[PDB]
């Protein structure tokens, strides 16, 4: 029915009120069957009466088709930037501003970009509306600082101290573990002091809940907090002794995990302990009897590691070394040989 | 609401009615004169 | 002579009429190129290019000057009527090239500067010409070391021309300095507010010089207090920037400067305070009030240029930091700038001008030295202030030179502001040019139309298109073209279901004001303000009832709801509302009991404040009209008892119509009659009286039996000439009736 | 612009009042094939085209309408 009443849609589109446009766009993309020709005409309705119309349409229609076309969205965000930011800013009832501030965050991260100002009012309202911020707002919040680029030192330490540790009855399972994933990536890639104590007990609650493959992230963002964060080492311990990675050492999960588990196990030495040659040894026999050729990003990885390890002269375990070479002919194999 | 809404300007003597019609004349009915036998 | 108006009008100043007709001077061939190229530009402001010009340059183009390159550009870019779009072609923002690097980079600059005007209301000559400039500025600018230089040539390509790899480079090569002086810091945060950037590393390195600066700032109070005024200078000045640009790691050091200075207010310096209340109206500061004003009442002579101008920004600001004191204060120390040297730019003059106005009659007149240095400077104010000023003219009596030079421009500024400035500014015209009404506010207005006519698929707001027609509509414009055109565009589905109880009230006041009702857009009207009727507005039931009467719409339930909530708000309607509520409601002949019963009340209470007795006895034909009994209570007494105590106001028509209302109503009260006789006597002792009068007056005395021998024997040979019909006779006849009698 | 303009079509939507529903091609064809008329920039907006075209049919509009309901002496006729 869809695909028959479709060619009738771009003669009768530019005719529409926003608040059936949303609809539409929502019928249009929950079967995929949506076309980038009628898109662009309600877009460019959108834009063009963006001087009155309601926000929340406004915010639909920019997340709505986010995920498939991003640069449509962000004409549409732009269009209403100064309208939102000044609502966000006069506005006082608190359950409206948080759902504006979490759905605008969702919008910036999902589109991979943000505009300036909007970003600087978001970062303020957030830092007024602190007691009321659930743990997965917040993650929220410092995610849409993430994957943009944008840095706000002050919102970065702020909201990094009123984390404070703070957990549901203190065993919290997973509303603090996307959100500590969140926070030990957006600290690494905004590199800072200060915030060791808050690192360290922050792992030791996420460690026992931390089953997800998240963790490999972590591992990550903490040896690239090594160079300026030697207090993080023993937290890594605890990230290299985890429950999680005993379970993970019998079956790898996803073998992209295995290689930057590898790569991150490099990078922090430990290649030296016999509990990490039997780690480390399942890892390399796996990429060897690995079916296929490694991915673009895995080859990568693959050949990182190696390099490391070449350059690792710790590597005295001679089965490991002859592993070692193993994964370089599997590799060269891969690469014509 | 804004404007001297207390002041109504003084309304001009040469103002007619006038209405604007769209469609009366057009139509494939309403094309030519006819005739019957 | 041309060279100096050219000169005189990239100053930014005002044209003279004699200075047109000189420039003129019959403009023919035997002058250089550039010549009729700087008529050309001239020419472009003051409507379209003659066609003379335009042959004449597009037939002896053989080599262009910079400048005539400059001016050609300019003409282009200037020009409504796109006379210079053909033979723009022919030289493609000169194709040919032997430009660059053989121009100075002044030249550049003002090839800029003329880029960054507005188009007007086949292109990739214009993306050529950008990459070539972008790769010349890229050359000269890799080899020189000049911080001012390069921080120039940003400010020039601060135009959208590439993707800031420019900007990043210019950032790069300044950080890597490494040198960075309080001057250069500052004018670094210029250039990085001017292109709105942010770059990290420029950032880190900035930061401790302003720590440093504040700090010593901070020091600067109290104790350790050895005052220095380049200190305090560029305190304000990193002050104002930050106020606008507000970066996310420059805002501890605003924090505590602010906090520092609200708490320790004793004797710090004067020119300090201004800066800092600027920058309490960002971050939403409440605690600027009891500090700006409070030590700033009298002592703001000392007060620099630069000073002066960011307190007029700030006070233009939020109203509730302007006072009287303030304002007559301010107005004393800008004339008193004015009257000597080093004069102010003319955004600060207008600006304090726009804070006078907005006072109203609190104060009295602005001097006419304010209103000459605005006149003259005109093309220097920007759009905003122009806005300001053309919305706040309209709240101050006795302004008429200043409203008369104000709409003089309009027509070679329609294509240099947003269409939400040009409704806002010709809705704020549209009170003080309709008391003017002259025929020199025509043709102006005339031109604006077309222009909206033309461009009319642009306007996609209701509010804006209603606001728009009721200030074509206060300005005794009537046509047909525009109130069509518009009545089509604000039917759209997309630009209809925007409107709330504004842009209904307007657009109903600016159709009824012009008898152009439109049938199924009137009828969709009604029905909206049938469903949203109960939350109306004062102010508005006026505006909307008037214009839905004078279309001749007889709707029984639209008419109900609104004489019902008409009547439920009184005491907000002043008098003159009150008049001509009841007026509209009477021409017509729609009756409504409730709303006369409970208005006359008022209209009797505030008797004394009628300008006459004319008013009086038109409410009361208005009031009889409607079907409502004149024999009623006495409030009409009352209102006929004042108009025969002062029955010597009374004109030909009001004693018509009152004399047309005692004789339908039957109305047996005589000492108005016995003013009504004793009037039309003092009338005809001036012959200032109507026959037709002279035989109402007799008929009602007739019917009522009233003798009044003295205005029987006067008014006789008047009345008789009406009534009696006389067959025309030939002479012949008349000599038989001679003979006869 | 092409033939589907013609003589009767602008008469009605004249009559109608309703003459700016229309283009700029159309409006520069029919004044430069119906009203001959010698040569048109093609620049001019909606406006004074509409206005041209307005007076032109005004102009060769000769064939009254209205019919006297009314009496009057000093008329001569011999039917």
């Amino acid at each position: 029915i869809v695909g028959i009443l479709l060619p009738r849609l771009r003669e009768v589109a530019p005719e529409l009120i926003a608040r059936e446009a949303v609809h539409i766009l929502r019928l249009l993309c929950s079967i995929q069957m949506a076309d980038a020709q009628l898109v662009k005409v309600v877009t460019e309705t959108v834009v063009a009466t963006a001087a009155d119309v309601p926000l929340r349409d406004a915010r639909q229609c920019a997340f709505i088709l986010s995920e498939t076309f991003p640069e449509e969205a962000q004409r549409i965000l732009g269009a209403v930037e100064h309208r939102l930011c000044d609502d966000i800013d006069m506005n006082a009832d608190a359950n409206e501003v948080k759902t504006t501030i979490l759905d605008v965050c969702r919008v910036v991260s999902a589109t991979c970009k943000g505009p300036r100002r909007l970003l600087n009012s978001v970062a303020r309202r957030s830092m007024e509306l602190l007691p009321q911020l659930t743990p997965l707002d917040v993650a929220f919040v410092l995610k849409a600082f993430h994957l943009s680029s944008y840095r706000h030192l002050r919102l970065l330490r702020v909201l990094s101290s009123s984390l404070a540790a703070s957990f549901p009855t203190s065993n919290v399972t997973k509303e603090h573990g996307l959100a500590a994933s969140i926070v030990v990536q957006s600290l690494a890639h905004f590199y800072l002091s200060g915030c060791e104590e808050v690192v360290v007990t922050l792992v030791n609650a996420s460690v026992n809940v931390l089953e997800g493959l998240n963790l490999a992230l972590t591992l990550l963002a903490c040896v690239r907090l090594r160079c300026v964060s030697p207090g993080v080492d023993p937290a890594v311990d605890a990230l290299c002794s985890g429950a999680p990675m005993r379970r993970y050492v019998h079956n790898a999960h996803s073998m992209q995990v295995t290689s930057r588990i590898l790569y991150g196990l490099a990078h922090a030495g430990r290649c030296r302990s016999d509990e990490e040659v039997a780690i480390v040894l399942p890892l390399l026999k796996s990429v060897v009897r690995t079916p296929g050729a490694l991915r673009d990003d895995c080859r990568g990885f693959l050949l990182d590691a190696v390099t490391a390890l070449g350059a690792d002269g710790e590597c005295s375990n001679d089965a490991l070394q002859e592993q070692v070479r193993k994964v370089y002919e599997r590799l060269s194999q891969d690469g014509g040989k | 609401g804004y404007g001297r809404w207390n002041q109504a300007s003084v309304m001009q003597p040469e103002t007619l009615l006038d209405l604007s019609q769209a469609g009366f004349y057009e139509g494939a009915a309403n094309m030519v004169p006819k005739a019957f036998q | 002579t041309t060279s100096r108006a050219y000169s005189m009008l990239l100053l930014g100043q005002r044209l003279s009429e004699d200075i047109m007709f000189d420039v003129v001077q019959e403009q023919s061939e035997t002058i250089p190129v550039d010549v009729a190229a700087q008529a050309a530009c001239l020419f472009a402001e003051k409507g379209d290019i003659p066609e003379g010009v335009i042959l004449r340059l597009s037939a002896e183009l053989e080599h262009i000057s910079p400048q005539g390159v400059t001016a050609f550009v300019r003409a282009a870019r200037r020009d409504s009527s796109g006379a210079l779009l053909p033979h723009y072609a022919a030289v493609l923002n000169r194709f040919t090239e032997r430009d660059l690097c053989d121009t100075p980079l002044e030249t550049l600059l003002q090839m800029c500067e003329v880029f960054a005007l507005p188009a007007p209301r086949i292109n990739e000559s214009q993306s050529k010409f950008q990459k070539a400039l972008i790769v010349r500025l890229f050359s000269v600018i890799q080899g020189s070391r000049d911080v001012p230089f390069l921080c120039k040539v940003a400010k020039a390509v601060r135009a959208f021309d590439a993707n800031d790899e420019l900007i990043q480079f210019v950032c790069s090569s300044i950080c890597a300095q490494g040198a960075l002086s309080e001057c250069e810091a500052l004018i670094a945060f210029d250039m990085i507010r001017c292109c709105d950037f942010v770059y990290e590393p420029l950032l880190d390195a900035m930061e401790p010089v302003f720590r440093r600066l504040v700090e010593s700032v901070s020091a600067m109070l109290e104790g350790k207090s050895t005052i220095n005024d380049v200190e305090v200078r560029r305190c304000a000045c990193f002050a104002t920037l930050q106020s606008e640009f507000d970066c996310p790691d420059f805002e501890t050091l605003a924090s505590l400067l602010v906090h520092t200075v609200e708490k320790n207010v004793t004797g710090c310096p004067v020119e300090l305070i201004p800066s800092v209340g600027l920058l309490c109206v960002r971050t939403r500061r409440t605690s600027a009030l009891y500090i700006v004003g409070n030590k700033l009442e009298g002592n703001m002579q000392q007060l620099s240029d630069d000073a002066i101008g960011e307190l007029a920004r700030l006070l233009v600001g939020t109203e509730n930091l302007a006072t009287k004191e303030l304002a007559v204060e301010f107005q004393s120390v800008v004339v008193s700038r004015l009257l000597r040297q080093q004069s102010l730019p003319p955004d600060v003059v207008a600006l304090s001008a726009v804070v006078w106005l907005r006072q109203g009659d609190k104060v009295g007149t602005i001097d006419e030295r304010s209103v000459d240095y605005i006149i003259k400077w005109m093309y220097a104010i920007g759009s905003s202030v122009y806005t300001d000023l053309c919305l706040a003219v309209h709240l101050s009596a006795s302004v008429e030179s200043l409203s008369n030079a104000l709409i003089d421009d309009l027509p070679r500024r329609l294509e240099l502001l947003t269409t939400n400035e040009m409704a806002n500014a010709i809705f704020g015209l549209g009170e003080v040019s309709d008391m003017g009404a002259r025929l020199s506010h025509q043709l102006v207005a005339e031109r604006c139309s077309d222009y909206v006519v033309d461009h009319s698929q642009e306007f996609w707001s209701g509010k804006v298109i209603a606001r728009l027609l009721y200030g074509f509509s206060r300005m005794h414009c009537t046509k047909r073209s525009l109130y069509n055109v518009f009545a089509t565009r604000l039917a759209h589905r997309p630009v209809f279901s925007l409107l709330d109880q504004e842009a209904i009230s307007f657009a109903i006041a600016a159709f009824g004001r012009v008898k152009y009702l439109d049938k199924k857009l009137f009828d969709r009207f009604t029905r909206w303000i049938l469903d949203h009727s109960k939350d109306l507005n004062a102010a508005e039931l006026l505006l909307t009832i008037r214009g839905v009467s004078r279309v001749m719409l007889l709707n029984d339930q639209l008419y109900d709801d609104l004489g019902s909530k008409a009547a439920e708000k009184v005491k907000e309607f002043p008098i003159e509302s009150q008049c001509v509520l009841l007026s509209s409601f009477g021409s017509l002949g729609v009756e409504h009991e409730r709303l006369a019963s409970r208005m006359v009340s008022s209209i009797a209470e505030n008797r004394e404040e009628l300008t006459d007795a004319t008013k009086a006895v038109d409410v009361i034909t208005s009031l009889w009209s409607m079907n409502y009994d004149v024999e009623d209570d006495k409030h009409v007494a009352q209102l006929a008892d004042w108009v025969v105590q002062r029955a010597e106001e009374l004109t030909d028509e009001s004693i018509g119509k009152l004399c047309l209302v005692l004789s339908d109503t039957n109305w047996r009260h005589v000492p108005l009659v016995r003013a009504i006789a004793e009037q039309s006597v003092r009338l005809q002792g001036q012959q200032s009286i109507s026959p037709k009068c002279c035989r109402e007056v007799l008929d009602v005395l007739g019917t009522f039996m009233i003798h009044h021998q003295g205005a029987r024997e006067n008014l006789s040979a008047l009345g008789r000439s009406i009534s009696k019909e006389r067959i025309q006779l030939s002479e012949e006849e008349e000599q038989h009736l001679q003979l006869l009698l | 612009d092409f033939s589907h303009i013609t003589r009767n079509t602008v008469w009605g939507l004249w009559n109608e009042g309703n003459l700016f529903s229309l283009s700029v091609p159309e409006l520069a064809f029919f004044l430069q094939e119906h009203c001959r008329v010698a040569n048109v920039d093609p620049r001019a907006k909606k406006s004074a085209l509409v206005r041209q075209v307005e007076e032109i049919l005004s102009a060769e509009q000769q064939a009254s309408a209205t019919v006297p309901q009314e009496d009057n002496p000093h008329a001569i006729v011999v039917t």
